[PDB]
């Protein structure tokens, strides 16, 4: 648990940590990460106004498509590196109001 | 935000503190000097009652401290201004007890009797002065009478200037007969004296008779400034009053119109007397931190000055790291 | 017994005996005593006066009016003339030091085993048959070859396998053996002490190289950031220690401890000049009397920034101080810079360019210059050239697309996009398009950006480009190439009225998740009244779960590109929606600042020029900013709410 950053001016933990999917639809997905992409320069001429170019990787090649936004859930996650941290994830993952509360390597395109 | 940081074992930093200001008490004032010695010491000295303002004292630690800051300390490195600076920012509020208070006191006497000759001048650096001690002594205990002083104005007479001028300078902590005795000694006639006595409380009021006084030192000004244009010397005199007196225009304290015809002179005075034409180009981003409240939410209170403050302000904040600009922005701005 | 001040000129200290060296200049300007002189000696003299203006020595301190020292740097492998080198290397050798140059160059291109044989040929042939000079450095340089030798076949063929698949071993085994042998404890340390005494006591000043550690300067550098209110004496020292190791041909140019004090020099000095500025205008005036920052970058200066710094060290320059403020000084000769270094990716991509430690020592420099462009003004030509190297030649397994396009947007700030880039723009895009053809075939890139940024680019600056190549590609389209249908959907505007009449019917709309899915891709831009009725049937759906998507259609009607009104009977639920669709009723207790966190300047923008919620929302920023020091939100504050 000593990989947590918190990151300020976008509501984000990063951690490299991979969490089991469960979503509102019977489509399951194992392990997978998010990576999220703060560019506040980002070309957004039609109706964006998301600053973070959120998506998804399911073993660090499998980027699934959007589709609709599934009602994912933590679930078991796993740090990877020394054990299973499935409440420090779900603690956190509330009081944020922001979709992703945890994910892996902010780019911080500025 | 040091302020806010928390110090851990004060009793051994009070320890510190009280072993240098001994060293200092003893090797500055037993003709033990050495000059050697002095080189690196009073730097760490120097360095050393700057940082105490954030460390709580005893008592006997802080009448130690003040008494060698103001008493022993050289006046090659330390001069008047420097001296009170550190004394105001080594007692917080409501934390002067009747000795420091005694021991500034006792320090004053010494400056008047020390002023009896007419060659002292007294020089400084930020321009603060005697005065401001006494406003300081005032500050924690308005209601404080001082018994050596007024002894010494009891036993003045109307012949010389330097000692008059200076008890005058502390008028406010004298007491009643000896404020009548020093009052009839020396009037105010000039600007200087107006300057010296707007500060504590005399006179209440701007009457012709003053506002005419400061339209003659104008045009005196006007004349010099114009000699000196001849010349090319930009002269900025450390105790200069154009900020002084455009500080009362813009609180409609002053009701002559004859200032705007002295627009030009000082950028403080455009900035002051005529917003509306002042060029907001030449303004310095360091006046802002010197007025503190009288001043800050008046200078909010007008149309056309909020919507070039705040761009300086703004800029300020941005590419910069003092911290000043950020409370004043969001406190009389927002 | 003299101080040799770096800015020129010498200064005296600690000369006991006589002033030589002031009888010299004195001499050097006063013809007479030129000619009193004795004609054996004379030619001495003039050999004197040649060594000394070349080291840059101009007169003593009684009379230095002039002391701008113009550096100039005529080593090849400095301004990075590869085609030169290569030349020089086929050429063959017809002296030791021109051959000393040759393995110097040899070991600047990569090919350290070819360095290394030469090295140990000059060794051979120069044993002890001159001043010295030579053998000593060829003894310092092959060891630290055989340093880098050592430390690349520990990382490359130790862990980078994944780098290029599988084992390149750029140095052969056998190779690796002989150099092992031969070089069983070598003692560095004692091998000065080793040459004979006559040279120990003439070449003293070059005992520093025979170290672990010889560049202790870095103890100087603290004076860069002390804070009483120069910097020049640093900088002229760097160059003085740069026109040292890169023209006297030394293999101590690539380490890390040269790297290290180069991007700490550099940081240092630029920071200290950002402090100087944003604090002479806090008394002086923004403009009154701020004329410049007091930095300059030269040609001298972005060679270096190109070939020590790293991308994050760059990024860490650009968060610290303002570089916008410092002009690029010699812009054409940054152009002609960076266009060699482009058509050096281009000549390496399209040859074999298998030749990997090359390639790992000039990729890093290739990028840092590819992204300190953006400062420098272009030539039309020259952008052509560099922008076309960028997208077709640069290897994906550095650059990935995000940050290629990452890079463009990078060097469009301060140039225009004329009808070349587009068209090399275009011709990328069309480029990817043929590869998508193959179904088995995705993008990979670790920055979230894709393929669509392009098109928004180009669409950004050309309002109207039609690529009538991409709308062939789109007529020629099938069915069964799904891939390529949703590539063409990612690009849609860039089509033409026949291609995209054609294009959307292989796919319609459908209920909400497919509407979001062509509104993320862009397909539709006016909100049809069927989308709008879909979107009901949706939030009506949502009552009934109630009794998301809906900040995201509350935005949108915030933004008036929704004209439905029948949407306002449905509101006192989430309060997002209410605060975007009805500002008038909103109780506003409910606020939270978070979601501040996610506008994009152009809904604040739209927020701030709102009269209804403008006070509510500056004020809710002033009390979140006061009891905190998030950065965030007073940068929101003071950047649309003031």
């Amino acid at each position: 648990t000593h990989d947590l950053v918190y990151h300020s001016k976008i509501n984000t933990f990063v951690w490299d940590v991979e969490f089991d999917i469960v979503l509102s639809d019977s489509k399951e997905l194992n392990k997978c990460y998010f990576v999220k992409c703060f560019n506040p320069y980002r070309i957004n001429g039609k109706c964006d106004f998301a600053v973070s170019s959120i998506d998804i990787f399911s073993e660090g090649k499998r980027l699934l498509i959007e589709n609709e936004f599934n009602f994912k859930i933590t679930k078991a996650v796993h740090v990877a590196t020394s054990k299973d941290v499935t409440e420090i994830v779900l603690h956190l993952s509330e009081r944020i109001s922001s979709p992703f509360p945890i994910v892996k390597e902010v780019v911080y395109l500025d | 935000s040091i302020d806010k940081i928390r110090f851990g074992e004060q009793e051994k930093i009070e320890e510190y503190l009280v072993g240098i200001a001994e060293e200092i008490t003893k090797q500055f004032s037993a003709n033990g000097m050495n000059v050697v010695f002095y080189t690196q010491f009073i730097s760490e000295a120097k360095a050393a009652l700057y940082f105490a303002k954030y460390v709580k004292l005893s008592e006997e630690g802080l009448g130690k401290i003040v008494k060698a800051l103001l008493f022993y300390f050289p006046e090659r490195d330390l001069d008047i201004g420097k001296r009170y600076v550190w004394l105001e920012r080594l007692t917080k509020c409501n934390e002067l007890p009747k000795s420091i208070i005694s021991i500034i006191d006792d320090f004053l006497v010494l400056q008047a009797e020390k002023h009896i000759d007419q060659n002292y001048s007294e020089v400084s650096s930020n321009g603060l002065y005697s005065r401001d001690y006494g406003a300081l002594i005032k500050h924690f205990e308005k209601n404080f009478i001082s018994k050596r002083l007024s002894e010494i104005t009891l036993c003045l007479t109307q012949d010389k200037q330097k000692q008059i001028d200076f008890l005058f300078k502390l008028l406010p902590l004298l007491s009643t007969n000896a404020k009548s005795h020093l009052l009839s000694f020396k009037s105010v006639e000039n600007i200087n004296d107006l300057m010296n006595g707007i500060r504590i409380g005399l006179i209440d009021e701007f009457t012709p008779e003053h506002e005419e006084l400061i339209i003659e030192y104008l045009e005196t000004r006007k004349v010099n400034y114009i000699v000196e244009k001849e010349k090319g010397i930009q002269t900025f005199s450390s105790n200069d009053y154009m900020s002084t007196f455009g500080i009362w225009y813009f609180l409609e304290e002053i009701n002559n119109s004859k200032m705007e015809e002295f627009i030009g002179m000082d950028d403080q005075y455009d900035f002051f007397v005529d917003p509306e034409n002042f060029d907001y180009k030449k303004f310095i981003p360091s006046w802002l931190k010197n007025y503190n409240d009288k001043l800050l939410g008046k200078i909010a209170g007008n149309k056309h000055m909020k919507h070039h403050v705040i761009e300086v302000l703004k800029e300020r904040v941005k590419n910069s790291n003092d911290k000043r600009y950020l409370e004043i922005l969001m406190n009389y701005f927002i | 017994d003299y101080h040799f001040e770096v800015n020129g000129t010498v200064v005296r200290h600690k000369n006991k005996g006589f002033g030589y060296m002031e009888r010299f200049f004195e001499l050097k300007e006063s013809c007479d005593e030129r000619s009193k002189l004795s004609k054996k000696q004379y030619e001495r003299f003039n050999a004197l006066f040649n060594f000394f203006e070349k080291n840059g020595v101009i007169c003593m301190a009684k009379d230095a009016g002039t002391l701008n020292t113009s550096i100039e740097i005529n080593s090849l492998a400095y301004h990075g003339k590869y085609d030169v080198m290569k030349k020089f290397i086929e050429e063959q050798s017809v002296s030791i030091e021109d051959d000393y140059k040759k393995a110097f160059f040899l070991a600047c291109l990569g090919r350290w085993e070819e360095s290394y044989d030469l090295y140990s040929n000059i060794i051979l042939n120069s044993i002890d048959e001159s001043n010295g000079c030579v053998y000593y450095l060829s003894q310092i340089n092959r060891y630290r070859i055989y340093q880098s030798i050592t430390q690349a076949v520990t990382q490359f063929n130790g862990l980078g396998l994944l780098t290029f698949g599988r084992h390149y071993k750029p140095f052969t085994d056998e190779f690796l053996a002989r150099i092992e042998r031969e070089m069983t404890n070598f003692n560095i340390d004692d091998l000065f002490n080793g040459m004979p005494f006559e040279f120990q006591k003439k070449y003293k000043i070059l005992e520093f190289l025979s170290d672990n550690q010889f560049l202790y300067d870095d103890t100087v550098k603290l004076f860069e950031l002390t804070n009483k209110v120069s910097d020049i004496v640093v900088l002229l020292r760097l160059y003085d220690n740069l026109r040292f190791l890169y023209e006297n041909c030394l293999w101590s140019v690539s380490f890390h401890e040269f790297h290290q004090y180069i991007r700490n020099s550099m940081s240092l000095l630029i920071e200290k000049a950002e402090y100087e500025r944003t604090r002479d205008i806090d008394e002086l005036g923004f403009s009154f009397f701020g004329k410049k920052s007091g930095f300059f970058m030269e040609y001298y200066d972005f060679v270096n920034i190109s070939r020590h710094f790293k991308i994050d060290d760059i990024k860490n320059l650009e968060r610290s101080c303002s570089i916008d403020k410092i002009r690029f000084g010699e812009q054409e000769k940054i152009e002609e810079y960076l266009v060699g270094i482009a058509e050096e990716i281009t000549k390496q991509f399209s040859a074999n360019g298998m030749n990997v430690v090359f390639y790992t020592q000039f990729i890093s420099e290739a990028k840092a210059a590819l992204y300190f462009a953006k400062y420098v003004k272009l030539s039309e030509e020259g952008l052509g050239k560099i922008v076309k190297a960028l997208l077709f030649y640069f290897p994906e397994r550095d650059l990935d697309i995000g940050k290629r396009y990452v890079w463009l947007e990078r060097l469009t700030k301060c140039n225009e996009l004329p009808k070349s880039i587009i068209s090399i723009i275009d011709d990328f895009l069309v480029l990817q398009a043929e590869k998508h053809i193959d179904q088995n075939y995705s993008e990979v890139s670790s920055n979230g950006l894709y393929s669509r940024d392009y098109g928004a680019l180009i669409k950004h600056f050309e309002k109207n480009f039609i690529s009538k190549r991409l709308s062939e590609i789109t007529l020629c389209l099938t069915q069964d190439k799904q891939k390529q249908i949703d590539f063409l959907f990612k690009l849609l505007p860039l089509l033409s009225t026949n291609a995209k009449s054609h294009l959307l019917s292989f796919k319609s709309v459908e209920n909400i998740n497919d509407l979001m899915n062509g509104i993320r891709i862009g397909l539709i831009d006016e909100f049809t009244p069927e989308h709008e009725e879909l979107i009901i049937e949706y939030l009506e759906t949502r009552k009934v779960n109630y009794i998301d998507y809906m900040s995201t259609f509350g935005i949108w009607y915030f933004l008036e590109e929704i004209n439905n009104s029948k949407m306002e009977e449905f509101i006192g639920m989430d309060d997002q929606y209410d605060f975007f669709v009805d500002p008038e009723n909103f109780d506003y207790k409910k606020f939270i600042p978070s979601w501040l966190k996610n506008y994009n300047d152009k809904l604040l923008g739209k927020i701030a020029g709102n009269k209804h919620m403008k006070h509510h929302v500056i004020e809710v920023l002033k009390e979140r900013v006061k009891n905190s020091n998030d950065k965030r939100y007073l940068e929101i504050l003071m950047n649309y709410f003031i």
